[PDB]
């Protein structure tokens, strides 16, 4: 409090009151990931270029 | 797209008799043209579904 209010705060404006420091990102989020249950409980034949 | 070749004609044989004059005759020419303006094709489309279902 010594410094008080003369202080740079870098990341500041006119008076040093806006807030507009970068922002950091690295990835994002949506829906959770669902994995398809029948894939154990149904036998998987395929006719892939026959029929 | 054209093509060029030339035509040319021929002339008559004519008689003449002591003072008479020999009339020139023209050889007429002309050219034809073979010219390209139409594209034949073929067009067969398969969907994907008959093709993963037939060989």
């Amino acid at each position: 409090y010594a410094g008080n209010l003369t202080r740079p705060h870098w990341g500041g404006a006119a008076s040093d009151v806006d807030i507009h420091l970068e922002v950091y990102q690295n990835e994002v989020d949506t829906r959770f990931q669902y994995q398809a249950m029948f894939l154990g409980l149904s036998s998987q034949r395929s006719v892939a270029d026959r029929s | 797209n054209t093509y060029r070749i030339d035509r040319l004609n021929t002339s008559s044989v004519k008689g003449r008799t002591s003072g008479v004059a020999l009339e020139p005759t023209p050889v007429r020419n002309d050219k034809m043209l073979i010219v390209v303006d139409t594209v034949l094709y073929i067009r067969n489309p398969i969907d994907y579904q008959d093709d993963w279902t037939a060989p």
